[PDB]
């Protein structure tokens, strides 16, 4: 009795796998956008500098 | 060098000096000036030194190695002619710590070749033993007075020979 | 030139750290059998 | 100055016994020197906040690595960080101002690193 | 923008199976080093000084228009295809709640009729062989193969 | 290094030497007594083994309980002994277990415990210590025997190895049969024996263990003894070619601080 109620009780919260998965991408999409707006800006700086610099 | 050698004479001082009717005498020769602070400070705190009333027990000469080689190579000089005199004069039992010994030889060994002597031995003066010993040569026991005398020697890089 | 005695652990080399940890390990050891024999020896002389 | 004295303790006692590598005694203690010894090491030009450096030395030293592998403690050690640096923020600010490893403090240290050890 | 859900991670090592540890295993790595990479990012991007760098170059017409190029346009952000993962939970709200939580409970709910049905039973002091036979069909003596006195074996 | 870098290396090996010279002139001593001490026991171990090879006895195929006892020693600095026991040790453990049997391990001596504590270190039946600062005798083989019969590991066979003693300079690793009554008496061979039930066979089975342990024991004792004596006399021989080398190197470097020294006492005077 005392294996299966624990066993139900336990597979009751399997939602955490889920809930990884959610803010893991999440995450990944945090970091393509912060890749992206850190590209623009190194770019750009890079052709000020280089007008610059010249 | 960072053995025990300021730690121990500090605890000499804290012992004997302290508990010791007769006067004392300090000589800081060619060593921190960062120490000869603390120690005044520490014996301010103690007592031994007294900035308001005249009930000093100590006297303090120091010549640091801030100082250049004629300042290091006398000022052991200065705090023993204090000794002498409280050896004396005051007919007395006296202390004397010196802090190092060491300061004084190696003060007179950077001015030696300019004053035109050839070297001797691992470069120190031809006159080291004559030097020290008209100085070790007055800090002793007469039978006037009593100059206990405690010194701590640098030994360069642990070689006692 | 000559040898004297305590000089393997004067060098320092790797015989005189091998000799100070083989000394360390077995004072290490009694010291762990002497205090549990002092324990007993509290408890048995407690009454 | 309150954590690093023990862990001093320990990597002097360890120094003693280490030219060697029995007993359960001995052998945590060589445990622990190993473990404090894989802890201090650093990374260049990463200087780390006294705080967190109080962080990763009381997690070594409170023999909660004494469980991990020595060569995977490097792992912990950045990992860790990494982890206190966003969670936990409130108690790095705590340690910082008020410069010490009070009571709650520790109480909370605990806390945090037995959830991590298990959670890695 | 962000404010991720808390995990607990001796709870999440609690729930998968051997087969699985495999994969378990691996998002906690990628995990692990998405959040390294995230701390490392910065919060914002670092602000620019356009005036001082308009004012160090000739061409001040160039560079105002690369400004105003860079005010006019923005980027773009990803969405969730990647995520399509949304249809795992459902699945499992079959499992733990509908199929493997029903099949528990009526489990459960013979293995409690069976607790009772054994624990109410008369002292052994009255019983009789035929009690032991009810209630312990294993005490029966098979007469399928054993008719014979004394049915259980003689080698036992 | 500097001069007094190279003094202190070679004061250090210098006394290492000496040390090294008394260890072998002890372990001589002692090795000559120990081979005197073999001879007799060399005959009688032989004898107490005379019946197993007189009656030949083919152990079971059908039974997995097995017994490895591994005599060795405490002593270290013995060169390949301790080595080669443990090593032939878990090649036959892995033998075994892979034909598929119950192995343990007996280790009389540390040194074979250590060498099979990392592996193997569950099979451990009981390990004997002590062993080594005196010569062995019947006593210590009859506390082997018994302590190996009282702890209940009934085994259906078993194996001994020890470093045979074949001359001063060189030794050999046997592997001894061992076997209980469950064999001897189900041996066709035994059928001829007279007046055989199974108990007297078992006090006989008892005492031929106990034989043989002690053979074993006097056989690497001796072997051990033998193989200190000759690594002490390498140790020695390569100190004295350090020292060799150093003691020229101390020279060179000597004369080159004795030269540096003039020559800084010449520069400065001649710049005057
Ligand atoms: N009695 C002592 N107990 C513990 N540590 C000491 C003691 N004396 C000296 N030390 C150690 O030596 C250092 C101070 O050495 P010190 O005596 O000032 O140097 P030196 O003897 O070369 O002038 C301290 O940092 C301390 O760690
Ligand atoms: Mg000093």
């Amino acid at each position: 009795i005392d294996m299966e109620k624990s066993q139900q009780a336990l597979v009751q919260k399997r939602h955490y796998l889920f809930d990884v998965q959610r803010n893991n991408i999440a995450m990944a999409l945090e970091v393509t956008y912060r890749e992206r707006l850190h590209r623009v800006y190194r770019e750009v700086k890079n052709r000020l500098d280089y007008h610059i610099s010249v | 060098a960072g053995v025990g050698k300021t730690v121990l004479i500090m605890e000499l001082i804290n012992n004997v000096a302290k508990a010791h009717g007769g006067y004392s005498v300090f000589a800081g020769v060619g060593e921190r000036t960062r120490e000869g602070n603390d120690l005044y400070h520490e014996m301010i705190e103690s007592g031994v030194i007294n900035l308001k009333d005249a009930t000093s027990k100590v006297a303090l000469v120091y010549g640091q190695m801030n100082e250049p080689p004629g300042a290091r190579a006398r000022v052991a000089l200065t705090g023993l002619t204090v000794a002498e005199y409280f050896r004396d004069q005051e007919g007395q039992d006296v202390l004397l710590f010196i802090d190092n010994i060491f300061r004084f030889t190696q003060a007179g060994s950077e001015v030696s070749a300019l004053l035109g002597r050839i070297p001797s031995a691992v470069g120190y003066q031809p006159t080291l033993a004559t030097d020290m010993g008209t100085m070790q040569e007055r800090i002793t026991t007469t039978k006037k007075g009593s100059i206990t005398s405690v010194q701590a020697i640098y030994v360069p890089a642990d070689d006692l020979t | 030139v000559r040898s004297s005695a305590g000089a393997v652990r004067d060098a320092g080399g790797a015989f005189g750290k091998r000799e100070q940890a083989e000394e360390e390990r077995y004072f290490r050891a009694r010291a762990k059998e002497q205090l549990a024999a002092l324990k007993k020896h509290h408890e048995n002389e407690i009454s | 100055k309150q954590v690093a004295g023990t862990m001093k303790l320990e990597l002097a006692q360890y120094r003693e016994v280490a030219a060697f590598a029995l007993d359960a005694a001995t052998q945590q203690l060589l445990s622990r020197g190993v473990r404090l010894t894989e802890l201090l090491k650093q990374g260049q030009y990463s200087p780390m906040a006294i705080e967190e450096q109080v962080a990763v030395i009381y997690a070594g030293v409170r023999g909660y690595l004494d469980k991990l592998e020595p060569s995977k403690i490097t792992k912990f050690e950045n990992a860790f960080l990494s982890h206190v640096i966003s969670q936990h923020q409130a108690l790095l600010g705590k340690i910082r101002t008020d410069g010490k490893i009070s009571e709650e403090s520790d109480a909370k240290l605990k806390e945090i690193v037995t959830n991590f050890l298990a959670g890695f | 923008k962000l404010a991720l859900k808390t995990i607990d991670w001796v709870a999440f090592g609690e729930i998968i199976p051997r087969n699985q540890k495999a994969v378990a295993n691996s998002l906690k790595s990628w995990n692990e080093t998405l959040t390294s990479r995230l701390a490392t990012l910065p919060e914002k991007p670092p602000a620019i000084d356009w005036a001082y760098y308009k004012a160090n170059v000739a061409k001040a017409g160039l560079v105002d228009d690369f400004e105003k190029k860079f005010n006019a346009l923005k980027v773009p952000i990803p969405e969730d295809k990647y995520t399509a993962q949304v249809d795992a939970e459902e699945k499992e709200d079959v499992k733990s709640c509908a199929e493997f939580l029903t099949q528990s409970k009526t489990r459960i709910q013979e293995y409690e009729k069976e607790l009772e049905k054994m624990r109410n039973i008369i002292p052994f002091d009255q019983m009789t062989i035929e009690d032991l036979n009810e209630v312990f069909p294993e005490t029966k003596l098979d007469k399928k193969k054993y008719p014979y006195w004394p049915h259980r074996p003689i080698e036992t | 290094a500097t001069l007094k870098d190279i003094t202190r290396r070679l004061k250090s090996i210098k006394n290492i030497q000496k040390i090294t010279k008394s260890m072998k002139m002890v372990a001589a001593a002692k090795y000559a007594r120990a081979e005197r001490e073999l001879k007799p026991a060399r005959v009688y171990g032989v004898g107490s083994l005379a019946l197993y090879e007189k009656a030949d006895i083919k152990t079971p195929e059908d039974k997995k309980k097995h017994l490895i006892i591994g005599v060795s020693s405490d002593r270290g600095l013995c060169g390949a002994i301790h080595s080669s026991v443990a090593k032939q040790m878990k090649s036959e453990a892995a033998n075994l277990a892979a034909a598929g049997k119950e192995v343990k391990i007996i280790g009389v001596g540390d040194k074979i415990r250590s060498i099979l504590h990392r592996t193997h270190s569950d099979q451990f039946l009981v390990t004997f210590k002590e062993v080594g600062r005196r010569p062995p005798t019947f006593g210590d083989a009859s506390v082997i025997a018994l302590e190996l019969l009282n702890s209940g590991y009934e085994f259906d066979e078993g194996s001994i190895i020890f470093n045979r003693f074949r001359s001063v300079i060189s030794y050999k690793t046997e592997e001894k049969p061992i076997f209980s009554l469950d064999t001897i008496s189900s041996a066709e061979s035994m059928s001829i024996y007279d007046d055989i039930d199974a108990d007297v066979l078992r006090n006989y089975q008892e005492y031929s263990l106990a034989n043989i342990i002690y053979y074993s024991l006097k056989e690497s004792t001796t072997s051990e003894q033998s193989a200190r004596m000759t690594a002490m006399d390498n140790a020695s021989k390569n100190a004295s070619e350090m020292i060799d080398k150093l003691t020229l190197t101390f020279n060179r470097t000597r004369q080159a601080v004795i030269t540096k020294e003039l020559i800084e006492i010449i520069s400065g005077a001649a710049a005057l």
